[PDB]
């Protein structure tokens, strides 16, 4: 059964897909909050060797507009073709139609090529689970969704993907409130912060951030070290 | 009225020559040799897969009698490779 | 606009060949092969590109630079492509054949018909009156700097003015 | 089915409308009950357009159903459009003049 | 879970790709060294025989357009193709925007291309990686690295093929970032002549190139290879 | 037992010189309800026995109309039955229309056999799994052909497909010199025709809602009788 | 792919407008093909070669002249190495009828076609739009009709080699002169031409 | 009526046209144009389009001479099967990598000039009879600003028909900059 | 059905078993051997004659691609000359009518590699069980021999032997090949070598031997406008080659 795509398990699985999914578990963690009114997305970059070159390609978070952030785990080369493939969708959107992509349609076309390279047996799934987000054009409201090689998506208040996952989703479920979420920016990542530190062993070096906020800013920091002290003092 | 008279005629002269040629084989020969023609023919396009070398299959030009011809077609020859997956498997 | 139709004009002599253009220049350069272009500013910039494409891809899968000859087979079997639909171009090349040492000049109609010529070629508007010019003012076998006073002299007998004289290992640009 | 209480419960459609008149309830592998919704959608905005006229709901079941069997041949001598059913399975429901409210 | 190139296994990898990866280990080492001032390749060359025509062979490296030299490991016959591709696109990007092609834009084309025969089933992966260097004003001097897999990565000093453990181990050792072609030229050689398995790595079995100084690349033919050995002297 | 090793797919005959792929199709129809029909010089008749998943639901369609001459009831596999009707019904809209000319009943026939057969030839498609029989009365009298989906149709006086189809068989054999020389009362012969369905039955009654009658002759257009209607004829 | 027409609507564009259209290149006036008792001889006011000893001359435009018969030129090449023996003309004849007819005549080819092969000696004669004809003597081009005179004024079964040449050479020049001859069993033979202002600013330019 | 003006000056590049007809290409270039209505503006925004999906690929804007070469080879590319329908564009920006303005003209039939000053339209004689004398490299943005005033001064004393007035964008080391109408 | 699962695939120790299998061919197959000289260069191979009824002549296992190259092979015959077909059309197509001459030796090795190499990862096809010697003159690179093998993988030589004969005939070639050699005794060294992996018969009906030397205007075919230069692919012929055996 685990053979094919195109066969269900006798259960009513469908045994490739799921393990495409878990193949999505092998890559590097990353994590996404929605804040009041800011996103903010962390990610475990592998631990640099010395003779890796740091000015280059360091993100995986990547940009899809001005106002759309792209972040994911598990196999990489396939992150970066389903990245360019949003990129091309969002400006012949913004090419047919005067209005820029909402988050919710180009995660919905993330989503449908994901789906579509699993709708025959000739290709493999991307193992990949992209979390794109932002906010909607000239819309204050923060938007977070999750794709996965079956092409299920989600929307989500925070969510976790990649290697020792389950470690930072149950963290967040006890640590996020929704009746309250963290409003200002600096919550939002010192949460972000705490959630991925229950991961990453090792120091802020490892942490990459990603604040996206409305009105199209998006922005990464190098202070994080800060965060990261102050929750050592907080510890 | 604005394109080349001899646009239309040629853009397509080669699969209409060979559907003409198929035709005549045929009238001449019965229903199964242009069966076996055409299902060869469709058997190489099918499983030769390649994107990078646009050149074409060998065999192709074996099966069409042309492997010892050249054409202007031949001389003078989105575009991703996964592109060129999605078109051919029209997945 | 002034900028099309510019005249173009090639020379060669003793040891050494010059190719000259009234004036955004028309006399572009691959390896060591200079192709001189008349015509429409839209053809020759877009030529010039595809010379430039094809001849270093040339150059990378021979490691070799590549020669007058060939060059000109290059551009004609190129002009003939768009056989239907042809540029506006009298190109004309020049060069020296690095291995037998032969200077080399070769000029073309729109569709890319060879018409090669060892003593001058000219190109572009009043070709009829620069041919003559040229004509009652060339001798052969000239020295490099007599074959630049000859060809400036000619260009100037038809401001901005560019004129190459090319040697076995050596090229000189001069503006007049 | 709020796998987590992080997860918005206030944006995952189970329930979806096709119509003013027609919606739906599905469950199952959401992927491609999105493309038999959509492919709802789509019958129904088109035959409104052409005929200027409500859809009528079995009209809409049917066409459904028609993109459902397309694991084989399809209903009008179509080509397979692809190797394996639909994991989903729908209950539309919806109300016609001729037929007054129905489910199906 | 290997006879196709299209499932996943139980554990979530790919065997088709990983066994490409053990190919690779088998060819010859191919080392990169990025220095302050310019970049060094350097290749041992797998095949080698008393009658190889060593003078013009120079299969273990490619030149890809002005500026910009690749080192490759695996199949010669995989490498060609993606070499060939790899000069037309970078033509081809000179052509449309007048400029030369940023080496970054050319090795995620190539990356995406190697990832590509690696998703359709009826396409095997790339059994090659290769060592990009090159020059552009967005960042100088860069060392590239892509696997079958179609990934790529930035570095300061790599090496790839066999006993690429050894030779990363030494570089991690001994590399230096103030360095300048002329000394990262011995670290390389010393680097190789410690890593093959011949007993001094003479001239014959060694392929080498270096992108220096508007900018020279220059792919040294065996003579000055020979001099530079012994320059060093191993 | 060896079945396993030759039934996987429709193209590998099998050492005892069967196929015992599209013999499985052919099986398929002993799952569906049973349907009968009779014939008459001038009437013909189809009886057909609805299911219903449960006694929430509605009963099913076993009997369509193709045109005001002909129709068909069907039995087995769903999606089949929808796909062959469908085409059928094409196919008759085609001929009255490219040709004025109501479509013969044997024609139609044979050119949904013609369809059906194919299948069975190529690897990838299945067999059909619905039998079905088409009624219709036209200029060369009434007719009543049994398909089946291997490419096999055949005219009959009457017949019963579905499960637990032989015992109305049986009935129609024994009573075939009477139900044919009952031309001229359809009521009657819809009487037979249903007398016929009862003795298929094991464990549900014949009711209103679950029993379809359809009849056609030279004076009758293909009409469907449902519901209240066929309270007369139980 | 093959010969784009990816300009035609601004050619005409341009045409319509004060852009003139560069002239393309003729080809002469005559062309002259004679059979004698052992070859034939062709001969033009350039010639083409299609194989060694199959030869050609075009009237009409230049550029498409050369470049269809070099292209089946290369083409019979290809040919004579599949089946390792050697090409024979009527070959290039149904090529170049098949070829030219294809393209409708748009490619200005008036070509005279003569060679020698296992078969003895071949003359023949392609119009546009694959428009053929075969004859002993044939002329084509716009000074053809004057060297066509001269022909059936003088030509004769069995002449030999320096008469056939000598005919050639006259009929063209009744229209310099370039003849090829064909001897069965023997190497073709292309006989050509038978018949202080200076203001100055300077630098150097890297090769 | 449609008409478009652009003078290069050291520290700047600046165009006008009358009203639109001008659309950013990234933080320091940008594109004005002229032509009938429809193609013109289709073939802008499709422009637009590619160059900020190459910024976004390539995290980094392009240079104005690498933006101006793109514009010529899509020109011509769609031109290549269809009337040329009169397309006139101008192309001005900071080449940041180089830190010089410069500033492209490109003509329907597909050329590329980098003109110091040009026009298209009624612009392309007159206002020529004012740039010939008043213009220099040299100048600092401000004279070329007044510059382009007098040149419109002139524009309207030519033409007795209601001129519109003309919207003035700068771009400097500062990236697009609007000017209020003057 | 759109699509074909890739024939060659990776072996659990990184190696490719049709590629492998492929070579395997190769080297059972006939022997074939090239020697680049100073000023030429010698092909020759053995004929493997199904019986003495067969004619020598059509059994034409040494072929020229142009009047510069000259292939030899070894292996699957069929293979062999479908693969000279289609070098020759694309010699011609691909680089003759749009530079106006006949590709040098390196570009058509890299040519025919690619042939190769396309039928290494296909869905339908298996690798070609053939390995070409190549030998050739060119313009600037002058006399070349470069190798081919079933994956595409080329590299040129001073001398080689590829089948049944390979590792004899390249050990003797080690030790007789020497820088200065002339024409005359590279055909020499060749025919001395092969007659290790000939048995039975070995005359001039037995061994195809082709050289690439000077020019030959007696095989041009005609003759005036000496720009154009004679062949210089020359197969010798079976007398010639009982002459040149017998001393």
């Amino acid at each position: 059964y685990d053979r094919a795509l195109s066969i269900f398990s006798p259960d009513g699985h469908i045994f490739q897909v799921e393990y495409a999914l878990e193949a999505v578990k092998r890559g590097t963690c990353a994590v996404g909050v929605k804040g009041k009114n800011c996103v903010v997305l962390g990610c475990e970059r592998r631990s640099t060797l010395k003779l890796q070159d740091t000015r280059i390609t360091p993100s995986k978070v990547s940009k899809i507009d001005s106002h759309v952030v792209l972040s994911f785990s598990g196999l990489n080369a396939d992150s970066r073709i389903l990245i360019e493939k949003a990129r091309v969708e969002a400006q012949s959107h913004r090419l047919t139609l005067e209005d820029p992509v909402t988050v919710e349609y180009l995660t919905r076309y993330v989503a449908g090529v994901q789906q579509r390279y699993t709708q025959s047996g000739g290709v493999r799934p991307f193992g990949v689970s992209t979390l794109i987000a932002g906010f909607d054009p000239r819309d204050d409201e923060p938007k977070l969704y999750q794709t996965e090689p079956s092409g299920i998506y989600s929307s989500w208040s925070a969510q976790t993907i990649g290697r020792n996952s389950k470690t930072v989703r149950e963290f967040l479920e006890k640590n996020y409130d929704r009746k309250e979420p963290p409003a200002t920016v600096e919550e939002c990542v010192k949460l972000t912060v705490r959630s991925l530190l229950e991961v990453v062993q090792t120091g802020a070096k490892n942490i990459e951030i990603t604040v996206v906020k409305p009105d199209s800013d998006i922005v990464a920091l190098s202070s994080e070290e800060i965060n990261q002290y102050v929750t050592q003092i907080e510890q | 009225n604005d394109r080349h008279p001899l646009e239309s005629t040629l853009k397509n002269w080669e699969t209409t020559q060979r559907q003409r040629q198929m035709e005549q084989y045929r009238q001449i020969f019965g229903i199964a040799e242009p069966m076996k023609r055409t299902m060869e023919m469709e058997i190489v396009n099918r499983t030769d897969f390649n994107p990078l070398s646009t050149n074409g299959s060998i065999h192709r030009d074996i099966l069409l009698n042309k492997e010892c011809s050249i054409d202007w077609e031949d001389v003078y020859p989105g575009d991703d490779v996964h592109s060129k997956i999605e078109k051919q498997l029209g997945i | 606009s002034s900028i099309n139709g510019g005249i173009v004009v090639a020379m060669t002599g003793k040891d050494c060949v010059a190719i000259a253009c009234d004036l955004f220049e028309k006399i572009f350069h691959y390896g060591h092969v200079f192709l001189g272009i008349t015509g429409l500013a839209t053809d020759v910039t877009t030529l010039n590109e595809m010379f430039r494409y094809k001849t270093n891809l040339y150059k990378l899968k021979e490691e070799r630079a590549i020669e007058p000859e060939t060059f000109t087979q290059l551009v004609s079997s190129s002009l003939y492509e768009r056989r239907f639909g042809p540029y506006f171009v009298g190109p004309v090349v020049a060069g020296i054949n690095s291995k037998s040492g032969k200077p080399f000049i070769a000029g073309f109609d729109l569709i890319g018909c060879i018409d090669e010529a060892k003593d001058f070629i000219v190109s572009g508007t009043a070709s009829d009156q620069l041919f003559g010019m040229c004509e009652s003012l060339y001798e052969p076998n000239l020295e490099p700097e007599d074959l630049f006073e000859t060809i400036s002299q000619a260009l100037l007998n038809a401001w901005g003015a560019v004129v190459y004289i090319i040697k076995k290992d050596e090229v000189v640009k001069r503006y007049l | 089915r709020a796998t987590s209480p992080l997860l918005e419960s206030d944006s995952i459609e189970k329930i979806v409308e096709i119509d003013r008149h027609i919606g739906c309830a599905m469950s199952g592998l959401t992927a491609d009950a999105r493309s038999m919704i959509e492919h709802a959608r789509t019958a129904a905005v088109t035959h409104n357009l052409y005929y200027d006229e409500d859809i009528n709901v079995e009209s809409l079941t049917q066409s459904v159903c028609d993109l459902a069997l397309r694991f084989g041949e399809g209903a009008s001598g179509e080509e397979r459009l692809m190797s394996r059913p639909f994991g989903v399975a729908l209950l539309i429901a919806g109300h016609d003049a001729d037929d007054g409210y129905q489910l199906f | 879970y290997d006879s196709r190139t299209t499932i996943f296994s139980p554990e979530g990898r790919l065997y088709q790709v990983e066994y490409a990866l053990e190919s690779i280990s088998h060819a010859g080492t191919a080392i990169g060294i990025m220095a302050s001032d310019g970049i060094v390749l350097a290749a041992e060359r797998k095949v080698t025989s008393t009658l190889l025509e060593q003078d013009t062979s120079t299969e273990k490296l490619y030149k890809l357009n002005d500026k910009i030299a690749v080192a490759v490991a695996g199949l010669t016959a995989d490498a060609e193709i993606l070499i060939n591709t790899a000069r037309i696109h970078a033509q081809n990007y000179l052509k449309t925007y007048n400029e030369d092609i940023p080496v970054e834009i050319l090795v995620r084309r190539l990356s995406d291309i190697k990832q590509g025969y690696t998703q359709h089933g009826g396409l095997r992966p790339f059994g090659v990686s290769f060592i990009y260097a090159g020059y552009d004003d967005r960042y100088g001097y860069q060392l590239y690295t892509s696997n079958p897999s179609g990934n790529y990565t930035g570095w300061k000093a790599i090496s790839v093929g066999a006993n690429t453990s050894a030779a990363q181990t030494l570089l991690q050792m001994d590399y230096k970032d103030d360095m300048k072609v002329d000394d990262a030229i011995e670290l390389a050689l010393k680097t190789l002549s410690k890593t093959t398995d011949s007993s001094a790595l003479t001239y014959d079995r060694l392929e080498f190139a270096t992108i220096r100084k508007e900018v020279y690349q220059k792919i040294f033919k065996p003579q000055e290879i020979k001099d530079i050995l012994v320059k060093t002297g191993i | 037992m060896f079945r396993n090793n030759y039934d996987g797919d429709t193209v590998t005959f099998s050492p005892t010189g069967r196929l015992f792929q599209v013999e499985y199709a052919l099986e398929a129809i002993k799952q569906g309800s049973v349907t009968v029909g009779l014939r008459s010089n001038t009437h013909a008749v189809l009886v057909a026995l609805k299911r219903n998943a449960d006694e929430l639901s509605s009963y099913q369609k076993k009997i369509i109309k193709c045109d005001e001459h002909m129709g068909l009831s069907l039995a087995g596999l769903a999606p089949d039955a929808r796909v062959l009707s469908n085409y059928l019904r094409q196919q008759c809209n085609y001929s009255s229309l490219v040709f004025n000319r109501k479509l013969a009943v044997e024609r139609a026939g044979h050119l949904l056999c013609d369809k059906a057969q194919k299948n069975t030839q190529s690897y990838g498609g299945r067999p059909y799994g619905v039998g079905l029989l088409i009624i219709g009365y036209d200029k060369s009298g009434a007719h009543l052909l049994e398909f089946q989906p291997s490419g096999n149709v055949t005219e009959l006086y009457g017949t019963a497909i579905g499960a637990r189809s032989q015992g109305a068989k049986t009935y129609l054999e024994r009573t075939l010199d009477t139900f044919i020389k009952i031309d001229g009362n359809p009521d009657e012969l819809i009487k037979a025709g249903v007398e016929a369905i009862s003795q298929s039955l094991r464990d549900e009654s014949l009711t209103v809602d679950n029993l379809s009658i359809a009849i056609v002759g030279k004076d009758t257009p293909f009409t469907i009788y449902d519901g209240e209607a066929v309270a007369k004829y139980i | 792919a093959g010969l784009s027409f990816d300009n035609y609507q601004r050619n005409n564009f341009l045409a319509e407008n004060s852009h003139t259209q560069p002239k393309a290149t003729s080809t002469g006036t005559t062309i002259v093909g004679v059979k004698f008792n052992n070859g034939v001889v062709i001969a033009a006011d350039k010639l083409h070669r299609i194989s060694p000893k199959i030869w050609c001359a075009g009237a009409g435009t230049a550029a498409d002249t050369e470049a269809v018969t070099q292209l089946i030129g290369s083409n019979i090449e290809l040919h004579s190495l599949y089946t390792s023996r050697e090409p024979r003309v009527v070959s290039a004849l149904q090529m170049l009828k098949q070829h030219l007819f294809k393209y409708q005549g748009h490619i200005g080819a008036y070509l005279i076609v003569a060679g020698v092969d296992p078969t003895g000696s071949h003359l023949f004669s392609i119009h546009a739009h694959g428009s053929t004809d075969v004859g002993y003597y044939l002329s084509l081009g716009s000074g053809s009709l004057a060297a066509m005179a001269v022909l059936e004024s003088h030509w004769k079964q069995d002449l030999t080699k320096e008469e056939a040449i000598k005919l050639a050479s006259d009929a063209i020049q009744a229209g310099n002169v370039d003849v090829c001859v064909m001897e069965i069993g023997k190497d073709a033979e292309y006989l050509r031409n038978y018949l202080t202002t200076a203001v100055l600013k300077e630098s150097i330019v890297n090769i | 009526m449609d008409i478009i003006l652009g003078i290069r000056v050291q520290d700047s590049v600046i165009l006008a046209s009358s009203k639109d007809k001008t659309r950013q290409l990234s933080p320091h270039t940008l594109m004005s144009f002229a032509g009938e209505a429809g193609d013109t503006v289709q073939f802008a925004e499709y422009i637009q389009a590619n160059i900020q999906l190459y910024s976004i690929r390539e995290d980094y804007e392009l240079s104005p001479q690498a933006v101006s070469s793109f514009v010529r080879q899509e020109l011509a590319k769609s031109i290549r099967s269809r009337r040329p329908y009169q397309v006139n564009v101008l192309i001005g920006g900071y080449d940041k990598k180089k830190n010089k303005p410069e500033l492209y003209q490109i003509d329907y039939l597909g050329t590329k000039v980098e003109l110091p000053y040009g026009a298209h339209g009624y612009s392309g004689f007159y206002t020529f009879s004012l740039l010939d004398h008043h213009y220099r490299p040299d100048m600092t943005t401000e004279e070329g600003l007044d510059l382009l005033k007098l040149c419109v001064q002139e524009l309207e004393k030519r033409m007795p028909m209601d001129f519109k007035g003309v919207i003035v964008k700068i771009v400097d080391k500062d990236g697009i900059r609007q000017v209020d109408d003057f | 059905d759109r699509y074909s699962f890739s024939l060659t695939t990776f072996s659990p120790s990184g190696k490719l078993g049709q590629i492998d299998y492929a070579l395997t061919a190769v080297k059972q197959g006939v022997t074939s051997l090239g020697i680049k000289a100073t000023n030429g260069v010698v092909i020759a191979t053995e004929k493997k004659s199904s019986s003495p009824l067969a004619m020598s002549e059509t059994l034409s296992k040494v072929s020229l691609l142009t009047p510069d190259i000259g292939a030899v092979y070894s292996g699957m015959g069929p293979d062999y000359r479908v693969l000279v077909d289609k070098s020759r059309k694309v010699a011609h197509t691909s680089y003759k009518r749009i530079y106006g001459e006949y590709p040098p030796t390196k570009l058509l090795v890299s040519e025919v590699a690619k042939i190769m190499q396309e039928a290494t990862q296909s869905g339908g096809v298996r690798p070609f069980g053939v390995s070409l010697l190549i030998a050739g003159h060119d313009e600037f690179n002058g006399f070349s021999l470069y190798q081919v093998d079933p994956s595409g993988s080329y590299f040129p030589w001073k001398a080689t032997a590829i089948g049944k004969g390979s590792v004899a005939a390249k050990t003797f070639l080690e030790k007789r090949w020497n820088d200065e050699l002339e024409l005359e005794d590279a055909i020499h060294i060749a025919l001395l070598t092969l007659k290790e992996s000939v048995e039975g018969e070995f005359n001039g009906d037995t061994i195809e031997l082709a050289i690439i030397g000077d020019e030959n205007p007696d095989l041009l075919g005609y003759t005036g406008i000496p720009t154009d230069k004679g062949p210089r692919f020359r197969k010798l012929t079976s007398q010639e080659i009982n002459d040149r055996l017998e001393a």
